[PDB]
């Protein structure tokens, strides 16, 4: 009953930046974790980031430390994640996942999902 | 004639709870309440009321019913309950020898856990003496354990009364956390509003 | 680092049939994993978050088990709207969140 729709998805030569967002309506965005995955086109899924339930406790993947800066606008249930300095791997499809509990590195799971944005990173 | 239910669910569901030194109360009131969906529930590791069999809650009517919730350690959970001395029990939350309910308690390690160390849940250590039952404890004065005096001086003499878990997952069975509801219920001579799923 | 290793790679089954699939871990994980349902045409979803526990909203028919560094996922009847690949996460050490590969499953 949760709806996670993206934007952001387009042509970017390598080096440039792109701005994501996600809306949130089918439930309470106040108190709960939100993640960013990513899918190769020929791979299997794999995690970029997350936030907390407030702007508090921010964790990063190892391949994308110092590039990648995710946001949080509790006020419009909205949150946004800043990619910059682009490679050509980064042509994967990346979907805005939903965390059970309110923090980031907990044992609990991605319950809700949504249709990712697909990017591309070529001349 | 009162027909609704009352919110169980944001006090059981809840995202996240109090501290052990801050546990949350909640008025519960005007309600049709079912118990058994509770009972039945096989999510809770201990269900212990004392002086009522918990069955019977169905056709038990009270007058109101208080919600207590805070997140206590694993071999902590013992300290809660009549007659009991602990570390929590005088210092942190005290029951009558009295008291009249039930306690729920169910494991807590997939919210409470960060492999960092969650550090949001706080306890106290040390107080002048021990507290009388069902009051609480906020105030944060540095403690007097000595001659020497504090002026808002953390040291040697003054200690902080207040300590944090170092919840982890990889913590022992022990040692994680877990998330306690209480519920007491009181009845005299008023008119009871808290009554349960009978056809008149 | 820990390495998550998905034993399958390709099953086949019929509308009346009955498989399972499993996942091993290198590390001791203590019953901390997930499956996820990849439809390859829209967003997946969760199934089992814990090692036996099944989320609201999808058939009970599904069942999983294991605990340690064993873990296995079994399908009873493998209906027509199954066909999908899982993926078996593991959220218990350092490297958050760490997905195995893809299982897929055509039934004919």
């Amino acid at each position: 009953e949760v709806q996670l729709v993206e934007s952001g998805g387009g042509l970017v030569q390598p080096g440039r930046s792109l701005r994501l967002s996600c809306a949130a309506s089918g439930f309470t965005f106040d108190d709960y974790a939100m993640h960013w995955v990513r899918q190769a086109p020929g791979k299997g899924l794999e995690w970029v980031s997350g936030i907390s339930w407030n702007s508090d406790s921010i964790d990063y993947a190892d391949s994308v430390k110092g590039r990648f800066t995710i946001s949080r606008d509790n006020a419009k249930n909205s949150l946004y994640l800043q990619m910059n300095s682009l490679r050509a791997e980064d042509t994967a499809l990346y979907y805005c996942a939903k965390d059970r509990g309110y923090e980031i590195l907990t044992p609990a799971s991605f319950d809700y999902w949504g249709q990712g944005t697909l990017v591309t990173v070529s001349s | 004639n009162i027909t609704n239910l009352c919110p169980f669910g944001e006090v059981f569901n809840a995202t996240r709870f109090a501290s052990v030194y801050a546990w949350n109360r909640k008025r519960i009131s005007n309600c049709v309440a079912d118990y058994s969906v509770l009972y039945n529930s096989a999510s809770f590791s201990t269900f212990k009321c004392y002086g009522v069999s918990p069955t019977k809650l169905n056709d038990l009517c009270f007058t109101n019913v208080y919600a207590d919730s805070f997140v206590i350690r694993g071999d902590e959970v013992r300290q809660i309950a009549p007659g009991q001395t602990g570390k929590i029990a005088d210092y942190n939350y005290k029951l009558p020898d009295d008291f009249t309910g039930c306690v729920i308690a169910w494991n807590s390690n997939n919210l409470d856990s960060k492999v960092g160390g969650n550090y949001n849940y706080l306890y106290r250590l040390f107080r002048k003496s021990n507290l009388k039952p069902f009051e609480r404890d906020i105030s944060t004065e540095i403690y007097q354990a000595g001659s020497t005096p504090c002026n808002g001086v953390e040291g040697f003499n003054c200690y902080f009364p207040l300590q944090s878990y170092g919840f982890q997952p990889t913590n022992g069975v022990g040692y994680q956390p877990y998330r306690v509801v209480v519920l007491s219920f009181e009845l005299l001579h008023a008119p009871a509003t808290v009554c349960g799923p009978k056809k008149s | 680092d820990i390495q998550m290793t998905q034993s399958p790679s390709s099953l086949s089954a019929s509308v009346g049939d009955r498989v399972t699939i499993t996942c091993r871990a290198s590390q001791s994980i203590s019953s901390y994993l997930n499956w996820f349902q990849h439809k390859p045409g829209k967003a997946p979803k969760l199934l089992i978050y814990g090692a036996s526990s099944l989320q609201s909203g999808v058939p009970s028919r599904f069942s999983g088990s294991g605990s340690g560094t064993d873990f296995t996922l079994t399908i009873s009847s493998l209906q027509p709207e199954d066909f999908a690949t899982y993926y078996c996460q593991q959220s218990y050490s350092t490297p958050p969140y760490t997905f195995g590969q893809g299982t897929k499953l055509e039934i004919k």
